[PDB]
């Protein structure tokens, strides 16, 4: 019957797609040197 | 129902005649129920390299026994 | 050089799964209408 | 004396892994779990397959 | 046979050995029967989707214009009969589906 | 409302989107044309290419920019190894470092184009939709290409201004490059003889550059035109592709059977120099005239080259190989470190024993040991059996002539059959096994990988022309069946 | 001319010619008939 | 309609789309290269597999 | 209307439908299933494989076939004239000349089919779904029967055309190529059996779902085609394998094109193999095991098995098969079991 | 007189039938 | 590390079969 | 050996015979047997999962 | 200016997205056998 | 046992990329209207 009455979708900007990508990328260039060893 | 009692009587006995005449041995050059070693010297003739064969060919058969 | 041999799945799924995980909420709000 | 390793845990690929038939020694006579004298027993002589299959 | 995918294949090999299994006939006709299902397979698997009644754009899925229940026929057999009854003799083209489709499942 | 198999269908009428998305492949071409030739130029060692040459390394990409004569780098080491070096600008990272610089260039410019797709240039007057002429913009690419090709072959081929073509000798002893000098005639045919190769392009180039005249100043027939469907792109990518289709064997030929084209230097030899047994013919020639000159036996095989030895292996030929054997050959065997000799085995009475070398199909080979006669005066059981020919049992000696050692005479069960079953690969070789940590199982040269991919990627292709080539002639029924 | 030349020529020669006249018949057979 | 400096100096190029050679045109000539090329790429495969062996040729190692 | 009238004529109505690609078809085709009748019959293979399988000696139906012509005959194609059989019939055909014979004038004449299975279309309106399936068996045929060759030392290595030829050909890969392992090769399994699978379920669900439009116990008859609904319920075959098997089609077009798909798919997969093992690239011993094999005799498993057996198949087979390479193994040397 | 229709298709295909079948006969009875 | 990866390759299978039999979406009639 | 081979042979498709049959009788006493009724489709009215 | 009025959203259903997620994971699992090798 | 390196990350992207590019995809069309 009723499907939930409450949901939202999900919305990221394209801007906080940047930062991520951004940030991920930062980390792992940071901790790639370690993951090495 | 007028020629087919006769092209294909004439025609199939061609057929019986060319495996009785042999005539297909030479034809096809097909080995000959005798013909494989000639003298004894069991050994396979192997036609072996190029520009050759037609005149090697003539070599294991040209024995023949 | 000799080096840890499966660090390098290390930074794929580090840097992949974290960002596939920011594309794909991203092209749905592209989808948005 | 040859036992064979058809086992995942033992170096084998999808491909080469497989669960080994019950042995010759054994023959064709039903060998469920009870009948075998102890638990490695019933596996080293080809249980499971025979478990399986059935 | 034991159950894995080596050895499935040591299985056959080994069972080559002792039986020749090759040259047995009814292994012969297993061949074909594989053959003939994959093969059929093929045909009436290509030329019901060489017929289709168009409900798509050419932008759109061709697929999704079949809907679910449809009671219109979704492929043409007058089309698709003359096309195999076209290509060899339109003696052997199965009018009937009905026969067809038992065939297509007689025959592996 | 779109398939995922179909999603580039959106450029079908936008001749600027399009253009963007060639660019975008283009640049993404060059820089892996750029990339690679570093990172096999990362791991390449000049250290010792007598021996261990560039082919046998796993280098792919490189040996074609040697091809056209690109050699040496900034390293100072050039190909053959003298590193007497005037390398120009133009060497490996320079040729590679062009490529990414050019990847570059073009990937901006192609996100110019994706960004302005709209431009007065792509719709003709009479109709407001877009279109462009599909027999005119024909006629000029050709009239480039072939006045590309026609400079190809007279520029730079000839050296007349450029380097030279690479050309070698036939027992791929001498390394070399040189301005080919074109000669086009009854031999010129023979693509053994790069002289032709040459007078080819400059022979193309005027036939390319006539047609390319031609189609630019004069449209197609009617009937033909419109059976075609010129004017719909596809039935240029129909078309387009069976060339290429077509295109993508004969490089496979050439490759995988030997070419001038490809020298034996640079790639590996062929499968076929192995069977014909073309190299021990042509390496006891030189011995023999050398005995037939006179020396110690030993003499002769002593001043025999190595590297041309070297190509006599079983390991060598690409032939031998896995396919998901993975790496340069060098992780089959090892490197190669230096050449022992040839192993000659005798009855223990001294009468000589010849090997029977291995085909290319047998993974693991009978050791057999057979006489000028052809029959078996010695063997080797498989693991346990019945001792008749058994070396143990009928003696042998192996003494290595020329090469490493020499003179040095081995008579055991263990010690002989380590070479008796090696010997069977071809002539023997010292490896560092470890250095690379190789396994000992061998592995495909680059002119195997090479046709593999084109051989593959073709016989697709092929299926890719029909696809689209039932596209074109149908695109009008194509989007579905009507009605009866 | 090559015994391999020559016979090349022939082979050619022959070729065309059977194109030829299995070509010539269609046309004929088809212009025969005039539906 | 963004008209550039490219943008109007090639467009008097491709400007006809849609005039066509009337007829035939000339196709006849186009058939005989065609054909001419097929017997010519059949001699090379000829020669290539020692088929056919010119004189002097040598499919041979140089 | 001179190439006009060609036209037409081609394209009209009659029994069977010659068109443009007949003229290339039926000359070619005839030629092949014409040729391949006479030299099963009369040309023997002896002088090529000193083993003579042929119909005229004393060989059965199943055993004959037009061998290959022989290794050091090369990769030559065997013109009628050519330099070898210089004109010469006879010689000719000893030499398996009338192999080649078959395969190109087969493989023009398979394309000429193919074409017709175009031709067809553009006057017919059906979409080409059936070339484009048919190109399956064409990669099929050309790497088997052609790229394959060329990637050995002559046309030698190849399928004879025949019955029990093939055969040899089949060990002939275990042994050396190690076929079967080939993963290349298991997406073929799939999917003829695939198809075959598929084949017999659809067959069976619609003949099993049917509105009974007829009167008489068997529905056959019962079926008329004029401008009908669907003959079989989709909706109960639906809900009913859902409930089975757990997922069904729901689309008639969905089904049927992955129909098409599965089969096609099954032999291209396949027929990259068969060139990737051309160049003897063969998939082979798992680097993992057999170094493992090295650190002790007692481990085993059913791949380990395997490669005794296709050590078996090539020190037996070698000798017969290829006596061109003149082998003679001595006996003890046979890798015989118990041992 | 036969135009090319149908008898050109059976009297090309069936009558090398009728000839074969006197190879495989008369093989028979040899040896 | 191999067989870990196998058995994990395998399990997403089963995780994929129980997820596809239950929740596929009921194509409705009409 | 033959007795074995050919009774199975013929005993394996006895078993076939009566999974048909089985199936024709049953489907014959509950009378639809003669193809589904395209005026009521027994499947067409039910709880749809 | 004109945004490219010639656009259209990818459309994949949700059977789509299981069919790759079987395809790929069995040619994983298939060919993940030879990559170790 | 010993084994190709380098082997196991081929693995993982050669199952992740495929399997996100679908999903990515997916997710959008879930997102439709
Ligand atoms: C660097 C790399 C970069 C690569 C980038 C690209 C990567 C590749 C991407 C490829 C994936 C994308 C894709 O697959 O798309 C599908 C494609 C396009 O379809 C189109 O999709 C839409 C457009 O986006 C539109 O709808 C459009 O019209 C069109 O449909 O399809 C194709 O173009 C053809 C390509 C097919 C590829 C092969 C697919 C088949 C092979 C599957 C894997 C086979 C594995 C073999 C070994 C297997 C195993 C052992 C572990 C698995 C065991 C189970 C095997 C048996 C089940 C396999 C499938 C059987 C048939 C069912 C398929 C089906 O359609 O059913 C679906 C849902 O079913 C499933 O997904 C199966 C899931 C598992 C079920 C298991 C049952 C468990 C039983 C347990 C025992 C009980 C006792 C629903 O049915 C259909 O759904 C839709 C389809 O249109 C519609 O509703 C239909 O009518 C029907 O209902
Ligand atoms: C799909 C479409 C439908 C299919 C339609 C198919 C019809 C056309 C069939 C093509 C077959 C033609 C045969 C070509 C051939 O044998 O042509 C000959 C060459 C293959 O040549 C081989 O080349 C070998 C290489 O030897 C070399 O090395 C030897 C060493 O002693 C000698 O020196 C010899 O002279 C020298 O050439 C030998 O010459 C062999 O005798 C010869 O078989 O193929 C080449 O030209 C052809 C190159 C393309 C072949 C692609 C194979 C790549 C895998
Ligand atoms: C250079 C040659 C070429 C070019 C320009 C095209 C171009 C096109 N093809 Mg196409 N095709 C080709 C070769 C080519 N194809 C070949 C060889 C085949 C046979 C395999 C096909 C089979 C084919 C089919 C069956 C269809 C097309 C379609 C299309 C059109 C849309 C493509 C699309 O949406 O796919 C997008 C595809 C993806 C986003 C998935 C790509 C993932 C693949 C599987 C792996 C790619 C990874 C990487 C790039 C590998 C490198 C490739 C290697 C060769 C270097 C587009 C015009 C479609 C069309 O026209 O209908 C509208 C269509 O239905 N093609
Ligand atoms: C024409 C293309 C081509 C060719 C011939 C080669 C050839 C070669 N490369 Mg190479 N390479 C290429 C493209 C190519 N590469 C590209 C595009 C890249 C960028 C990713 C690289 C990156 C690269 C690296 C990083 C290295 C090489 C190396 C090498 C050499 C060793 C062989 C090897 O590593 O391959 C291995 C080959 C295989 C494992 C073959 C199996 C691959 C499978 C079959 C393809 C996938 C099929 C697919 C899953 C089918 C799914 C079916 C489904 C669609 C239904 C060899 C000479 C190595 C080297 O340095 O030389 C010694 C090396 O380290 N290459
Ligand atoms: C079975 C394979 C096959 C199939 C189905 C097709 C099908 C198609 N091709 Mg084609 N093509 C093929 C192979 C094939 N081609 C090959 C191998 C090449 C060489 C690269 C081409 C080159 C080609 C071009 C250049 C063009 C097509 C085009 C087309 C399309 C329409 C016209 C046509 O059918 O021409 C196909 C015609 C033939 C295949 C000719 C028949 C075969 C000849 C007569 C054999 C004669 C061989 C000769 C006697 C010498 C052989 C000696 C031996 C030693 C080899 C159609 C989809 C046209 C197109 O784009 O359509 C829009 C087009 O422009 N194709
Ligand atoms: C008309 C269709 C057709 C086509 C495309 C071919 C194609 C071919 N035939 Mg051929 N042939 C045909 C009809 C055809 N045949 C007919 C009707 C006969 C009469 C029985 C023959 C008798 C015949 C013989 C006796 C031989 C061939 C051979 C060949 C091949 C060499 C081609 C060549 O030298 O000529 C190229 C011509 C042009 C390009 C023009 C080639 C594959 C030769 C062969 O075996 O190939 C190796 C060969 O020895 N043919
Ligand atoms: C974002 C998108 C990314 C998509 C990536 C998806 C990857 C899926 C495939 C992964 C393959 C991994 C192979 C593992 C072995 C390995 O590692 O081969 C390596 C190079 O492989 C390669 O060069 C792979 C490329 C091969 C080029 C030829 C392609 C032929 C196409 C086949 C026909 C078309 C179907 C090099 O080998 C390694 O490195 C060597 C030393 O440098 C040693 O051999 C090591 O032991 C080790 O083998
Ligand atoms: C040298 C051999 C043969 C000759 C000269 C010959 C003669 C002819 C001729 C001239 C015709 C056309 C005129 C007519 O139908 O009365 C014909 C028709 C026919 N004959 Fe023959 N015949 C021969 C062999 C055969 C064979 C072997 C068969 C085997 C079935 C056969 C069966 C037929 C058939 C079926 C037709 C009908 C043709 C059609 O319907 O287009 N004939 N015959
Ligand atoms: C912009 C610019 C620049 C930069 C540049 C660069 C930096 C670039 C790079 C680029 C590059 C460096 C690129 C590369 C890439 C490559 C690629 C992208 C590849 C890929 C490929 C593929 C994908 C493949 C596939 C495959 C595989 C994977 C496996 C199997 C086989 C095959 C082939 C299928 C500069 C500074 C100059 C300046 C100006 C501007
Ligand atoms: C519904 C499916 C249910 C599946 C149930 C089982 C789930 C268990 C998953 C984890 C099991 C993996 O099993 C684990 O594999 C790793 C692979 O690196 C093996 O580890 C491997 O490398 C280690 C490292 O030195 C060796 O010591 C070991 O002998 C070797 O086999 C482990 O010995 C084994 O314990
Ligand atoms: C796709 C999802 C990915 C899930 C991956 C899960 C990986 C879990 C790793 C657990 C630890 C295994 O980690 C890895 O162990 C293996 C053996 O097991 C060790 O491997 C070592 O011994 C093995 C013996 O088989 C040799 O083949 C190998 O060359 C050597 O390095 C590695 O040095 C270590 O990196
Ligand atoms: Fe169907």
């Amino acid at each position: 019957m009723e499907p939930n009455p409450n949901r939202q979708p999900v919305e990221l900007n394209r801007t906080s797609l940047y930062l991520g990508l951004l940030l991920i990328l930062v980390l792992a260039l940071l901790f790639s040197s370690y993951f090495f060893n | 129902w007028v020629i087919h009692s006769i092209t294909i009587p004439a025609l199939f006995i061609a057929g019986w005649l060319f495996v009785s005449t042999g005539l297909a041995y030479d034809v096809f050059g097909t080995p000959r129920p005798d013909s494989y070693y000639a003298q004894e010297q069991r050994s396979i003739p192997l036609v072996t390299d190029r520009f050759e064969a037609k005149q090697q060919v003539e070599t294991f058969l040209e024995q023949l026994k | 050089m000799e080096v840890n041999q499966l660090g390098l799945i290390a930074t794929a799924l580090f840097v992949l799964v974290p960002s596939v995980f920011l594309i794909i909420l991203y092209v749905q709000t592209e989808s948005q209408q | 004396r040859e036992p064979v390793s058809g086992s995942l845990l033992y170096g084998n690929n999808i491909i080469t892994g497989a669960v080994v038939p019950s042995s010759n020694a054994i023959g064709l006579h039903f060998y469920p779990i009870w009948e075998a004298a102890s638990l490695d027993e019933w596996l080293y002589n080809g249980g499971p397959y025979q478990l399986i299959i059935f | 046979m034991p159950l894995g995918i080596s050895g499935t294949f040591n299985f056959m090999i080994v069972f080559q050995a002792e039986h020749n299994i090759l040259m047995h006939p009814f292994h012969q006709l297993g061949v074909a029967g594989v053959f003939g299902g994959a093969l059929f397979c093929a045909m009436h698997g290509s030329l019901v989707t060489s017929s289709l009644i168009r409900e798509t754009t050419e932008t759109e899925s061709a697929n999704y214009g079949y809907k679910f229940g449809q009671e219109e026929e979704t492929y043409n057999i007058v089309a698709a009969h003359g096309y195999f009854g076209r290509l060899i003799f339109q003696y052997a083209s199965f009018n009937n589906s009905r026969s067809l489709h038992f065939f297509l499942a007689a025959w592996p | 409302g779109l398939p995922w198999y179909r999603v580039h269908t959106v450029l079908i009428n936008d001749p600027g989107r399009l253009i963007a998305a060639h660019l975008m492949h283009t640049a993404l071409v060059a820089g892996w044309a750029g990339s690679m030739a570093l990172y096999e130029l990362a791991t390449f060692d000049p250290s010792d290419p007598v021996l261990n040459p560039m082919w046998r390394q796993g280098m792919f990409v490189l040996p074609f920019m040697a091809r056209l004569g690109v050699t040496g780098s900034w390293s100072g080491w050039s190909i053959t190894g003298e590193t007497g070096i005037d390398p120009g600008f133009w060497s490996f990272e320079g040729v590679a470092l062009a490529h990414i610089v050019l990847s570059g260039l073009l990937f901006l410019a192609a996100c110019w184009h994706w960004v302005y797709w709209d431009l007065e240039l792509f719709r003709d007057p009479r109709t407001g939709e877009p279109a462009l002429d599909l027999p005119k913009m024909f006629g000029i690419h050709l009239f480039l290409a072939g006045l590309l090709c026609f400079g190809f072959g007279a520029f730079h081929l000839t050296g007349l201004f450029g380097p030279g073509m690479w050309v070698s000798d036939p027992y791929g002893l001498t390394g070399s490059v040189q301005p080919v000098a074109p000669e086009w005639g009854p031999d010129g045919f023979n693509p053994y003889n790069p002289g032709g190769v040459v007078a080819h392009h400059i022979a193309a180039g005027i036939v390319g550059i006539i047609a390319g005249l031609f189609h630019i100043l004069v449209r197609p027939p009617q009937r033909l035109y419109k059976a075609l469907r010129m004017g719909n792109i596809e039935t240029v990518l129909s078309s387009s592709i069976a060339a290429v289709f077509f295109a993508a064997f004969v490089v496979a030929g050439t490759m995988w059977y030997g070419s001038a084209t490809t020298p034996i230097e640079l790639f590996g030899p062929t499968r076929y120099q192995w069977d014909s047994s073309y190299f021990q013919q042509e390496i006891n020639r030189r011995v023999q005239a050398s005995l037939a000159s006179g020396a110690t036996l030993e003499e002769a095989w002593s001043a025999i080259p190595e590297k041309l030895a070297f190509y006599d292996y079983i390991g060598n030929n690409p032939a031998k190989g896995g396919l998901f054997r993975t790496g340069p050959m060098n992780k089959g065997d090892g490197i190669a470190q230096a050449w022992k000799g040839h192993a000659v085995f005798r009855n223990k009475e001294g009468e000589e024993l010849f090997v029977r070398r291995m085909p290319a199909f047998f993974e693991s080979f009978p050791v057999i040991l057979t006489d000028k006669n052809g029959v078996v005066k010695a063997d080797i059981p498989f693991r346990r059996a019945e001792s008749k020919y058994s070396f143990e049992q009928q003696g042998v000696t192996v003494s290595f002539y020329g090469g490493e050692l020499n003179g040095q005479t081995f008579t055991d069960p263990p010690t002989v059959k380590s070479y008796a079953r090696k010997a069977i690969f071809g002539e023997i070789f010292e490896f560092d096994t470890e250095t690379l940590n190789s396994d000992g199982i061998f592995r495909t040269s680059p002119r195997g990988w090479f046709t593999f991919a084109h051989a593959v990627f073709a016989l697709l292709f092929f299926f890719g022309h029909i696809w689209h080539g039932a596209r074109t002639l149908f695109r009008d029924v194509f989007s579905g069946i009507d009605p009866e | 001319i090559t015994p391999s030349l020559k016979g090349f020529f022939i082979g050619l020669l022959s070729g065309a010619v059977v194109l030829g006249l299995t070509f010539a018949v269609l046309i004929a057979i088809s212009q025969i008939d005039k539906v | 309609a963004r008209r550039t400096w490219l943008g109007d100096i090639l467009r008097p190029l491709n400007s006809e789309y849609g005039k066509v050679a009337p007829g035939w045109g000339t196709t006849p000539l186009m058939a005989v290269f065609m054909g001419l090329f097929l017997v010519f790429l059949l001699i090379i495969l000829e020669i290539y597999n020692s088929t056919l062996i010119l004189d002097g040729v040598n499919v041979s190692w140089k | 209307g001179w190439f006009d009238i060609l036209d037409d004529w081609l394209k009209r109505d009659r029994f069977v439908f010659v068109g443009w690609s007949g003229i290339l078809l039926f000359p070619c085709a005839y030629l092949a299933l014409g040729g391949w009748l006479t030299g099963t019959t009369f040309v023997t293979s002896w002088y090529t494989h000193g083993l003579a399988s042929s119909y005229l000696e004393g060989c059965n139906f199943l055993t004959v076939a037009v061998s290959t012509p022989a290794n050091s005959m090369g990769h030559s194609l065997l013109l009628l004239w050519g330099p070898e059989a210089q004109g010469d019939f006879t010689r000719w055909c000893q030499l398996g000349g009338l192999w080649t014979f078959i395969a190109l004038h087969g493989a023009f004449g398979l394309i000429g089919f193919m074409l017709r299975q175009f031709e067809i279309a553009r006057l017919v309106g059906v979409r080409p779904y059936n070339a484009i399936a048919f190109s399956a068996p064409i990669a099929v045929f050309v790497s088997v029967f052609l790229i394959y060759p060329l990637g050995q030392s002559s046309w030698f290595f190849a399928p004879s055309f025949g019955v029990a030829a093939i055969f040899r050909f089949l060990l002939f890969f275990q042994g050396f190529h190690n076929w079967t392992l080939n993963p290349f090769h298991m997406m073929g399994v799939a999917g003829v059996l695939g198809g075959a699978l598929l084949c017999a379920i659809h067959g069976a669900t619609v003949e099993n779902t049917l509105f009974q439009d007829g009167e008489g116990a068997s529905t056959f008859r019962a079926f008329n085609p004029t401008q009908a609904e669907e003959t079989y319920s989709m909706v109960t075959a639906n809900r009913f394998w859902s409930q089975i098997f757990g997922i069904a089609f729901s689309n008639k077009r969905w089904l049927h094109f992955f129909m098409l798909f599965v089969p096609v798919t099954g032999l291209w997969m396949s027929a990259i193999g068969v060139v990737g093992l051309a160049l003897n690239l063969r998939s082979y011993d798992f680097i993992s095991q057999e170094i493992r094999a090295a650190e002790d005799p007692e481990f085993e498993t059913f791949y380990t098995k395997n490669l005794l057996l296709n050590e078996g198949i090539r020190a037996w087979m070698a000798p017969q098969d290829q006596p061109h390479e003149n082998f003679v193994f001595p006996e003890e040397v046979l890798p015989r079991g118990n041992a | 007189p036969i135009f090319t229709v149908r008898w050109v298709a059976v009297h090309t295909l069936a009558v090398p039938t009728i000839f074969f079948l006197g190879a495989i006969a008369a093989m028979q009875f040899i040896q | 590390m191999e067989t870990i990866t196998y058995v994990f390759i395998f399990a997403c299978i089963i995780a994929l079969f129980f997820f596809a039999i239950f929740f596929r979406e009921p194509p409705r009639i009409t | 050996s033959w007795l074995a081979t050919s009774h199975f042979v013929l005993a394996f498709f006895f078993l076939v015979g009566h999974l048909w049959h089985a199936g024709r009788a049953r489907a014959a006493a509950a009378g639809f047997e003669k193809g589904i009724d395209r005026e009521s489709e027994p499947v067409l009215s039910m709880p749809s999962l």
